[PDB]
């Protein structure tokens, strides 16, 4: 019931109608409270109590242990084979296919491959700069041909130059344009493509902070528990030296009277 | 079984060769083009000048 | 490091990577437009002596245009290069930290389970105790009652 | 069995070398890059968008 | 005795997937073939410069 | 033979302190003042961190 309570504390799902089986509930565990008061002596009941704390430290111990020994055994250990399909697994379910659990990447690992990129990318820089260097020589000496051709010292073949220059200064800034412009593309193809890749990444930081919101509720929940069983605990103090003062006061005078 | 133990010792040896020598090429690969676009500056100045011709 | 110098390694990745694929491009249309140049002076070659017979009031005009022209073009070149490219680039500078980002995450979500799951423990243990506690207090409470008649 | 570990960890170390050669090359590259193209236009290829 | 041993360590060693470097899990062997190849690469691409 | 592995094992030994103590300390130790050389430059030129900006 308890547990139900917390549940729903945590998912916010206030579903209206909740609070008619909420009250049942709350009644049949009263009313099976007073049964259990009533068909058991209170010194076998607070005995049966003792044995169930026992059992839950000794339950709390064996987790303490199981949980040191996941945390020494990081990875060399070898998948050893051990044979009978006895145990069904079920547990609470079946499930456990997960555990490609290979070791995460961790983050030195992940940036010496991005450094491994960025020099792939240098190496491709020297390699085109050479190749426009080249081009360029080739250019230059095509042009001085050109020019050779026209020098007749004609006022038309100095017109003429000019023309050709101008013309070529186009067609080589038109290159260059439509060149920065199929790049441009690319560089938008790739961002375009990775676009999913990063809506994904949104969703996952979302998906992140909203658990950790959901670690911080529970935390509360926690901390409202330790101080609930606090108080109850002084409560039962309390009401056990109430019941005590009753049967002094009122009760164990009546015999003389 | 000995032998191929030894053959990973000497393909280690030559993997650390060959990332060693490719850092040496790359530290005179830049030097050699400091050394260039000091020199290149002064010719490129020459070519645009042929937008200049006013009288 | 701090998640600080991470950052800081992240954010040098793409600066070095922002520097080399810029110049990267540039050369690229660089190259890519002295081919065009290339191709274009190889073939006019052998037209340009057939030009000449041509009446100087049109070629005058023909570099006037061409002028204009190659000025139109220069300024869409600048725009792209000056504002375009940059900011393309630098987008896909950051996509770089994603196989990073994402480790982390994977990382952090495997943390945050396992905390989870140790809370809900935790979390069970004391509601148990409290079950415990209440129905003890419930005990004396009916005992009292008792006392009373 | 002592020749088998070393084996290892010798390469371990030669990846780390390999990264740092990497990362030098880059920033060199880098410094290279920046030295030919004037402060104002890199600083607007790093940072221009980030500026008022 | 020590001459089966031996057969058995090196065995081993050339047959352990393990997670090297980046997000790749590999062998030592393939690891070092990849990690040769590309500064093979990188030597090509210099000498064509 | 065991005259032999022992010298393998030496020499692998010898390859990853020479790649340790010699190679990585040089290595690192540019790529430091690299880092620095830069950070310090961008400051002077942009009055603020640098990295402040891309954050």
């Amino acid at each position: 019931f308890l547990r139900s309570l917390h549940d729903d504390s945590i998912s916010s799902s206030v579903h209206p109608g909740k609070e008619d089986l909420r009250s049942l509930s709350h009644q049949q565990w009263m009313s099976m409270a007073e049964k259990v008061w009533n068909t058991h002596t209170p010194n076998h009941i607070l005995a049966a109590l003792e044995r169930l704390t026992l059992n839950s430290t000794q339950e709390l111990k064996k987790l303490q242990f199981s949980q040191a020994a996941d945390l020494s055994k990081g990875p060399s250990c070898q998948l050893k084979e051990f044979s009978e399909p006895i145990t069904q697994s079920r547990s609470c379910n079946e499930s456990t296919h997960l555990d490609p659990q290979e070791t995460l990447p961790s983050f030195h690992s992940l940036i010496q491959e991005g450094w491994a990129n960025s020099v792939k990318v240098s190496s491709e820089l020297r390699r085109v700069q050479s190749q426009a260097q080249a081009l360029s020589e080739h250019l230059a000496e095509r042009i001085q041909e050109i020019h050779k051709k026209l020098s007749d010292g004609s006022e038309v073949s100095v017109l003429t130059r000019a023309a050709f220059d101008a013309e070529l200064r186009c067609v080589i800034l038109r290159g260059c344009r439509d060149a920065l412009m199929q790049e441009c593309r690319m560089l938008q193809e790739e961002a375009a493509g990775k676009k999913q890749e990063m809506k994904l990444l949104q969703q996952q930081q979302q998906n992140i902070q909203e658990a950790c919101l959901l670690l911080d509720k529970k935390q509360k929940h926690i901390q409202i528990l330790i101080k609930g069983n606090s108080s109850s605990k002084s409560q039962i103090r309390r009401s056990s030296v109430e019941a005590q003062k009753y049967v002094q006061d009122k009760l164990l005078p009546w015999p003389q009277e | 079984a000995l032998m191929r133990m030894e053959s990973l010792e000497a393909e280690m040896e030559e993997v650390t060769e060959q990332i060693l020598t490719w850092r040496e090429q790359q530290k005179t690969a830049f030097q050699m083009n400091s050394d260039a676009n000091s020199s290149c500056i002064t010719a490129q100045t020459s070519y645009l000048s042929i937008e200049n011709l006013h009288p | 490091g701090t998640t600080e110098d991470k950052c800081k390694e992240m954010m040098r990745l793409q600066l070095a990577y922002i520097c080399a694929k810029h110049k990267l491009i540039q050369m690229k249309a660089k190259s890519a437009s002295l081919k065009v140049g290339l191709q274009w002076a190889e073939n006019n070659a052998s037209v340009v002596q057939d030009k000449a017979s041509q009446k100087e009031e049109n070629l005058k005009v023909r570099i006037t245009s061409l002028k204009n022209e190659t000025l139109q073009i220069e300024n869409h070149t600048n725009s792209i290069s000056n504002e375009k490219l940059p900011g393309l680039v630098r987008d896909n500078a950051q996509l770089l930290n994603m196989p990073i980002v994402k480790g982390d995450y994977d990382l952090q979500m495997a943390h945050q389970t396992s905390c989870s799951s140790r809370q809900d423990l935790v979390c069970d243990h004391l509601m148990k105790q409290k079950a415990s506690f209440e129905l003890l207090q419930l005990g004396y409470e009916l005992e009292l009652r008792k006392h009373r008649d | 069995l002592k020749t088998d570990e070393e084996l290892a960890r010798s390469f371990r170390q030669i990846l780390d070398l390999s990264f740092k050669v990497n990362k030098e090359i880059s920033l060199q590259s880098q410094k290279a890059v920046e030295e030919t193209c004037e402060s104002a236009l890199v600083r607007q290829w790093y940072f221009d968008g980030s500026l008022p | 005795e020590t001459s089966e041993n031996i057969v058995d360590v090196v065995r081993e060693r050339h047959q352990s997937k393990e997670k090297w470097a980046g997000s790749t899990i590999s062998t030592l062997c393939e690891k070092m073939k990849e990690l040769r190849q590309s500064y093979e690469a990188f030597q090509q691409s210099s000498l064509q410069d | 033979k065991a005259k032999f592995e022992s010298e393998v094992l030496t020499r692998l030994r010898n390859m990853r302190h020479k790649i340790k103590r010699e190679d990585l300390v040089s290595i690192e130790k540019i790529i430091a003042d690299r880092e620095r050389e830069w950070e310090r430059k961008w400051e002077k030129i942009l009055g603020k961190c640098p990295f402040s900006l891309l954050k």
